């Protein structure tokens, strides 16, 4: 997933970030998945820091038919 | 793809005032949390001011922390940096840059999408 595509996808459930993963940005092909990393728990939305508090990680799907 | 471009640089004596500008081509600008960075020769460009997309929420280096100020036009697809109380430790070139993360902190170069083409401040004492 490109910068682009990661950060998008932080845009849509902005509200919604916590500690617990996210699911998979998307359905098929390579997608992200972000969570607030446990040593920030409870920071707010807009201290976030995008290297240093959000983890995010590659997800793999199934190909797109 | 956004072109940015810088305004305003040049020299201006220790104590002094500068207002620097960077303008957004197309109709994306209000999309992006805007930023400004500086280049000294010889180490890696620092972070001197971010904004998220909508202005409500702003963030310094301690660096710069009381001086300046970062603002935004949505209007004019200009985002702006006011400097004053300028030392000659200020003396860069100064970058505005772009970032599709519309929220939050980013203090890193490297994690900003689009760039400007710098502008040079110098400060002399």
């Amino acid at each position: 997933p490109s910068d682009k595509h990661i950060k998008e996808y932080l845009n849509k459930i902005q509200n919604s970030l916590s500690t617990e993963w996210s699911p998979c940005s998307v359905t098929c092909g390579n997608g992200i998945q972000v969570r607030i990393k446990p040593g920030s728990a409870n920071k707010p939305k807009d201290e976030l820091d995008y290297a240093n508090d959000i983890e995010k990680k590659i997800c793999k799907m199934e190909k797109c038919s | 793809q956004v072109q940015l471009q810088e305004s305003g640089g040049g020299l201006v004596q220790a104590g002094g005032s500068l207002r620097l500008s960077c303008a957004a081509s197309g109709r994306t600008f209000s999309s992006y949390s805007m930023g400004w960075f500086r280049l000294v020769p010889g180490k890696e460009r620092e972070f001197v001011a971010r904004i998220s997309s909508s202005g409500g929420n702003t963030y310094y280096a301690d660096s710069v922390r009381g001086r300046f100020t970062i603002s935004r036009d949505n209007a004019k697809n200009t985002v702006y940096l006011q400097m004053n109380s300028l030392k000659p430790e200020d003396t860069a070139v100064y970058y505005c840059a772009a970032d599709l993360l519309q929220f939050g902190r980013s203090s890193r170069a490297a994690d900003y999408d689009y760039w400007g083409q710098g502008t040079q401040v110098t400060v002399s004492s």
